[PDB]
């Protein structure tokens, strides 16, 4: 049944959120960031605004969306990511 | 406040010439109400083969940009839809021309109250009162002729309270809500059965005329169905058929329905579809969604048959589907659809409910296509009209199809994009009013155009209200997409469950002007239409607060 | 019943629809042609009578004789022998209805649908008229088969002592018709579920057999009914439909109508001709225009010359889109079966359960053999897609560094060893081995081993994606806009209203083009061209002078040449500009590039 | 330079030809004009039959202020003897108003109105006619050959749109043979 959408306005925050997430998370390792990983958060957000019932994505479903993400790229580091750590605490 | 004929043959004497003519009718704007009445007296002067200039006006001060622009020879002039509240005279200013002045203009409005230098100061006008509200309407008198020309300083201040009195009275007339009386091309075919001329067509269109604002109301419409419905009884082109013909091939009357749609598209989306069938089975939710289909296991209706076009339906659900309606549409307070409205049947090209013609007529409004960019799109609004204007010609039925298509495009997004609003229980119910408005969304481009939310309200305050208790109420309603917070805000009115006991007008228009009247910041009455409005963001915030107070009702 | 039939004449004269009636137009329309054909609109038809349409959906089968041979009487009218019954097409686009459900009740009832068509039987003939005689009593008599639902409906009577059915055929005298017996199968996309998708035998007769290719998109109208048959139960039987008539969504036919030539004229104008269909092709998709425009010149299709003696000129080339995944090339050449008329999506391995190698199978019944297919002669003449290119299994890898040159296959097993015509132009969308670092290494070491899996190939394209931040969020942010409020969609109608192609006309276009011109090179061009290589063949080797192993040939440089005709084909010139062929220079020099990393 | 047709007449030209031939009608009304080569007329009478130019016609008709006469020639029950006289006549085409073509196209436009069931009527049977005396110019077509042509009876408009086929034909026909001799 319920088929959530997002607003492409505060959907732009993430593009932004990005910017940090793939240049700063590039800095180490190799890459590992994806084109196709950045597709992933919506269908990442699509999720829980089911799980909502929203019909429509909300923040709330990205505040997850992300944070599912962060850490999870965020361990494929290594120990040296205990510093990588330090700097997605803004995207937090 | 004149006899239409007279004044019609008043035009006459000013009409032939070469090079002709001179007049211009102007095309104002928006309601189609005045479209049927301009073919009619385009085909009028066809018959006359009187030339004239066709302008179809649409921005309330853009006749300032072409009346102060192109006026040369025009020794006789006719407008539409407009003046019935503010004064061209002021607008225009005229600056009486040489009596037995060089120019006269006709002034179209369906619209009350009408201005009060409107039927006085006989100028240009020629004032359109006549003949719908004379009325009397007596206040007027006291408005002038007391008015004018207006131990001593007892008779002195005796004078200014009876000044006050008249102007205390006077201050109440004029400020009102603007309401459209009747179809102007209803008084515009009587002026056309006062020639004595009566064309199919003609009445057809005073038929689709009619039907414009048919949306709304009637009001006094319930009563012109039998004026129109005399008219298909005063027209009999044979006893019997006589089949096809192949040619003429006219309308006749039918079981209309608030049904939409209805030959155009499957039945199952018909009721879907269908704003009437919205908020009373309450179709955006799923619970009341089943409760159709339940009425079509009432109906006995297979759902595939209710995704079957209408086309081929089978006689016997053609002959029992009103039976079948006889039987079942009653119980869900579905009983007030049934219209005994007028069907042209074009035969080979099938039959159509004039209903149905107008919202594919109304498709082409929107569609089918720094500060200049507004111009610009409000020039494709005029450059999309004459297509509309097109659709209104009788051999170029396949166009309309387009917009018979498109219609069924627009009401896919309509029925769409309110609903998802439904979710998010956008309403702000306030206290002296309910309030909405819509701050996003995918194409509000298609928003831009009024009747898009104008539809879309309707579709909306009969939904967010049947009512649905309790008091039905006016709708807020604002949108933006570009052009820096334009936010279009159209007026919106409470719709009665057939049962418009008072006309109870218009308010907010007047409170519109309140603010407009006050400190006006980014509002604008750019609009000809007095319920719509043009505002920013940034200023409608206090423009809300200005306008949650003062309420004028 | 009997007269009936006037009504239908009747709707054949007395309708007319302003101010021109169409099909007793449409009938001398087609004398002069002896066509013998009748094209009918249904749902323009209840717009004459109500009562007749579903007076003839009731049992429309047997109201199918009431027409044609009814078309005949004015016709003959208007003829005024031998004259041959009509074949009539009556269509409707309006309910249409999914193969997945199809309902006994629909026996006998007319649906149009879509479908694609696995195949088609090879034609065998009906005859609509027939003498036959006793072969006892010497008694002369005639039978026709005037309409049909196969039955068999018919055979021979049996009262001429003389019996039993003494009358027996004569063939001569006798007159016939001819039947496709296609193979139609519902759209994948939907709604098959877990279940493979049905497939169904459609009936062509007459001018119905050849009218479509195999395996194309189709929309489809007839009758739903079963045939008893035997070759079940209890007395179960087997489905079959009737073909009528069937409109297929054009084309889906080398033919087509006359203004299509003057809007392809007015593009054929314009300037941007060619750099709008580089915009077209990726609505979604952002950046690599080389490769986006690499993509073209392959569309359009290859330089064919067969002057004497028979060595003739390829088509089309061959390319790569080996790179990283995010190279979105799958996806891209999910566009590009979409953008070709005929085309094949390959990710094998083969696609999907296509024989990468086109392979015998033998006929079950009567033993014998034939050609089972191969994906090659599936889209031959065309588009070819393929994925894990180098997931391929060698050995019917092998047989593609045969497909693509020599473009004819031949195979020795059973007794048929005939060789087949290839013309497809294959494209590789490999992805290639250990991500980065093998640019690090060699430009070879990927494709097998040997770079002679490369030399077969033509331009062959090294995606190299670059973290860069401005570069990502462009199409990052690009990403988001693709989706709801589809944003990115609706910017498309504005591209769509003012310029950018729309892409299915673009594919008649290039349908329309592919057929037209036939470009031969201006003698400068390849004089600037043959001053390019012979440098590009001395200075590559000057980096072979380090013994640097990584390539180039002769067939190199005939690659390029195709590209000569390539976006020259997009202009619809005679010949080749010298200006023109410049690009195919810095475009392949951007190919090179791959080669030089 | 005409450029198109232009050697052969435009159908636009010969109905603006034919607009050229007089009609009798039945006028509303009761200066003059002068005109050119009308000669005519005293103010007319209402109601009343006068021959007139047709394309006059089409005016006062297009104010509606004239009734046009039908043609004699045109019957439909009176045509079906034309059918009937021309079914029994492979040959011959019988008799034509020469015009009749366009009139009809432009008589329905407007004076549609005046006939007693136009609609739906000769159109069809005109429309029968129309091909049965086409379908017989090709089956006579066949004959075709230098230097003589018995055309006889046939509309011009067709006359007109067959003009290109035939005068680009015997040319060949005649220059192959006399250039033979
Ligand atoms: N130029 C581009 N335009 C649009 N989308 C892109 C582009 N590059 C990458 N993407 C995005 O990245 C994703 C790539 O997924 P996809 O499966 O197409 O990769 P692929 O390159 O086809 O895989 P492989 O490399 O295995 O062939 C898609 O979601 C796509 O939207």
């Amino acid at each position: 049944k319920i088929y959530p959408k997002l607003h492409q306005m505060d959907m732009d925050k993430v593009s932004r959120v990005y910017a940090d997430l793939r240049r700063e998370s590039i800095s180490t390792g190799s890459f590992p960031i994806t084109v196709r990983h950045l597709e992933s958060i919506l269908r990442i957000a699509e999720s829980f605004a089911k799980m909502r019932l929203s019909e429509f994505v909300s923040s709330y479903d990205l505040d997850r969306a992300i944070k599912v993400v962060v850490d999870s790229f965020v361990d494929a580091q290594k120990v040296s990511v205990r510093r990588q750590l330090r700097r997605s605490f803004a995207i937090y | 406040i004149s006899q239409f004929s007279e004044a019609y043959n008043k035009i006459l004497r000013n009409s032939s010439s070469h090079s002709s003519c001179q007049l211009v009718i102007f095309v104002s704007c928006l309601n189609i109400d005045a479209l049927c009445a301009t073919k009619m007296l385009s085909l009028l002067f066809k018959k006359q083969l009187v030339q004239s200039q066709i302008v179809p006006i649409f921005g309330y001060s853009e006749l300032r940009r072409h009346y102060s622009q192109l006026d040369d020879n025009i020794n006789s002039l006719l407008l539409v839809g407009f003046g019935g509240v503010i004064d061209l005279e002021a607008f225009l200013e005229i600056d009486p021309q040489e009596q037995s002045f060089r120019r006269d203009i006709y002034v179209l409005d369906a619209h009350r109250p009408w201005n009060l230098d409107n039927i006085f100061g006989s100028q240009i006008i020629q004032c359109f009162d006549d003949g719908t509200v004379d009325d009397t309407l007596g206040e007027q008198k006291e408005a002038y002729y007391k008015l004018l020309e207006l131990n001593d300083l007892s008779k002195r201040k005796q004078r200014k309270k009876q000044i006050h009195e008249y102007e205390g009275v006077l201050e109440e007339y004029y400020s009102q809500g603007t309401t459209v009386v009747n179809s102007i091309s209803a008084q515009i075919y009587s002026l056309l059965s006062a020639i004595g001329e009566t064309n199919l067509s003609n009445l057809w269109l005073n038929i689709l005329g009619t039907t414009s604002l048919d949306i709304a109301y009637a009001q006094v419409y319930n009563r012109l169905y039998p004026l129109l419905q005399d008219e298909v009884k005063r027209l009999t082109p044979s006893s019997r058929n006589s089949v096809k013909t192949p040619d003429t091939l006219t309308l006749n009357i039918q079981p209309d329905y608030y049904l939409f749609l209805l030959r155009h598209s499957s039945l199952y989306d018909s009721f879907y579809y269908s704003n009437y069938v919205n908020a009373k089975l309450s179709l955006w939710n799923e619970n009341g969604k089943k409760r159709l289909h339940k009425m079509f296991a009432r109906m006995g209706i297979p759902l595939s048959t209710a995704q079957e076009t209408w086309l081929y339906m089978d006689h016997s659900i053609k002959r029992e589907l009103g039976i079948i309606f006889d039987k079942n549409l009653d119980r869900y307070g579905l009983q007030d659809i049934i219209r005994d409205g007028f069907v042209r049947t074009l035969g080979y090209r099938g039959s159509i409910s004039a209903s149905e013609f107008v919202e594919a007529l109304t498709a082409l409004l929107e569609v089918g296509n720094s500060a200049q960019k507004l111009t610009n799109l409000r020039k494709r609004w005029v450059s999309n009209f004459w297509l509309s204007w097109d659709a209104l010609d009788d051999r170029k039925v396949e166009l309309l199809n387009r917009g018979i298509q498109l219609a069924q495009d627009l009401q896919r997004a309509i029925f769409n994009t309110g609903v998802a609003i439904l979710e998010k229980k956008l309403i702000k119910h306030l206290r002296i009013y309910r309030l909405c408005v819509l701050q996003d969304g995918p194409d509000l481009d298609l928003y831009r155009n009024p009747l898009t939310l104008l539809r879309l309200g309707n579709w909306l305050i009969e939904c967010c209200a049947e009512s649905e208790d309790k008091q039905l109420l006016p709708m807020v309603l604002a949108s933006i997409d570009e052009n820096t917070d334009t936010y279009l805000v159209a007026g919106l009115t409470p719709r009665y469950p057939r049962g418009t006991k008072k006309p109870i007008l218009n308010n907010f228009s007047m409170a519109f002007q309140q603010i407009t009247a006050e400190t006006d910041a980014k509002v604008r009455i750019d609009n000809f239409e007095s319920s719509i409005i043009e505002i920013r963001r940034e200023d409608l915030s206090p423009f809300l607060e200005k306008l949650t107070l003062s309420g004028l009702l | 019943n009997t007269e009936i039939i006037k009504s239908f004449k009747n709707f054949i004269l007395e309708f007319r629809l302003d101010s021109q009636f169409i099909y007793r137009d449409q009938l001398r329309n087609n004398i002069l042609v002896k066509n013998y054909s009748l094209t009918v609109n249904m749902e323009h038809l209840i717009g004459y009578n109500e009562d007749i349409y579903k007076k003839l959906s009731d049992e429309p089968s047997d109201i199918i004789p009431l027409f044609e041979t009814a078309i005949t009487q004015v016709a003959k009218r208007i003829s005024i022998n031998s004259l041959p019954t009509f074949q009539l097409i009556l269509n409707s686009n309006a309910n249409q209805i999914p193969l997945r459900d199809l309902d006994s009740e629909h026996v006998s009832k007319i649906v149009r649908l879509s479908g694609i068509i696995i195949s088609t039987s090879v034609l065998s003939s009906r005859a609509t008229y027939l003498s036959i005689m006793c072969r006892n009593c010497r008694h002369t008599t005639s039978i026709t088969i005037n309409n049909f639902n196969t039955g068999n409906t018919v055979s021979l009577p049996r009262s001429c002592n003389c019996g039993p059915d003494p009358y027996i055929i004569i063939h001569e005298s006798s007159k016939f018709i001819d039947q496709q017996f296609l193979k139609l199968q519902e759209i994948p996309e939907l709604v098959p579920v877990g279940e493979m998708p049905r497939n169904l035998t459609m009936t062509c007769d007459r001018y119905l057999t050849n009218k479509v290719i195999p395996g194309t998109r189709v929309t489809i109208v007839g009758i739903y009914s079963i045939y008893n048959s035997k070759n079940s139960g209890v007395a179960i039987r087997t489905p079959y439909i009737k073909i009528l008539g069937i409109q297929s969504d054009v084309e889906t036919v080398t033919m087509f109508t006359e203004e299509e030539e003057e809007e392809f004229l007015q593009l054929s104008r314009n300037p941007k001709l060619y750099e709008i269909l580089t915009n077209s092709i990726a609505p979604s998709i952002f950046g690599n225009e080389d490769i986006k425009k690499a993509i073209v010149c392959l569309l359009m299709g290859g330089s064919k010359k067969i002057l004497p003696d028979g060595m003739r000129l390829r088509g089309d080339i061959n390319v790569l889109l080996l790179g990283d995944p995010g190279t979105a090339k799958s996806q891209l050449l999910k566009f590009v079966e979409k953008v070709s008329p005929i085309a094949v999506y390959t990710s094998g391995k083969g696609s999907s359960a296509a024989g990468l190698t086109a392979s015998v199978q033998r006929d079950p019944m009567t033993r014998e053999f034939y050609l089972e297919g191969g994906a090659m002669v599936l889209a031959d003449g065309g588009v070819v897609c393929i994925d894990e290119f180098d997931k391929m299994r060698d050995e019917d890898r092998v047989a593609i560094h045969e497909a693509m040159e020599q473009q004819t296959i031949s195979i020795a097993k059973a007794g048929i060893t005939t060789v087949l015509n290839s013309r497809t132009s294959v494209l590789a969308a490999a992805n290639p081995i250990y991500g980065r670092y093998d640019d690090l290494k060699s430009p070879g070491d990927n494709i097998d081993f040997q770079t002679t899996i490369l030399s077969r190939f033509d331009m062959i394209f090294i995606v190299k994606d670059d973290h860069n931040e401005e570069r990502d969020i462009s199409i990052a942010n690009h990403v988001i806009n693709i989706h709801t409020g589809n944003a990115n969609a609706m910017q498309n109608q504005q591209e769509e209203n003012g310029s950018e192609i729309s892409i299915e006309k673009m594919k008649r276009y290039i349908t329309y083009c592919r057929l037209k011109c036939a470009p031969r090179l201006s003698p400068q061009a390849a004089e600037k061209l043959s001053s390019n290589f012979v440098t590009i063949r001395k200075q590559l080797l000057i980096n072979e002078l380090e013994s640097t192993e990584r390539p180039i040939t002769i067939r190199q440089l005939e690659a390029i040449i195709r590209i000569t005709e390539s976006l020259a084909k997009l202009e619809l010139s005679p010949i080749a500009q010298e200006r023109h062929v410049d690009e195919a220079i810095r475009l392949f020099q951007a190919s090179t590039m791959d080669a030089a990393s | 330079l005409p450029a198109h047709l232009q050697q052969t007449f435009s159908p636009e030209e010969i109905q603006f030809i034919v607009e050229n031939e007089p009609i009798k009608i039945f006028p509303r009304i009761t200066w003059q004009l002068i005109t050119t080569d009308d000669k005519a007329l005293n103010n007319m009478v209402a109601m009343r039959s006068t021959e007139v130019v047709l394309w006059i016609a089409l005016l006062l008709k297009q104010q509606s202020k004239c009734s046009i006469v039908a043609p004699q020639w045109l019957t439909t029950k009176e045509l079906d003897r034309k059918i009937q006289y021309e079914k029994t006549h492979p040959d011959r085409f019988s008799e034509l108003p020469w015009n009749w073509l366009v009139l009809a196209r432009i008589l329905f436009n407007k004076a549609k109105d005046d006939f007693h069931d136009p609609i739906h009527e000769l159109r069809g049977k005109i429309q029968d006619l129309r091909e049965i005396r086409q379908i017989k110019v090709l089956k006579g077509l066949k004959y075709l050959n230098e230097s003589h042509l018995q055309l006889d009876n046939l509309s011009l408009l067709e006359i007109n749109e067959l003009r290109p086929f035939i005068t680009e034909i015997m040319d060949k026909l005649r220059e192959i043979h006399t250039a033979s001799l």
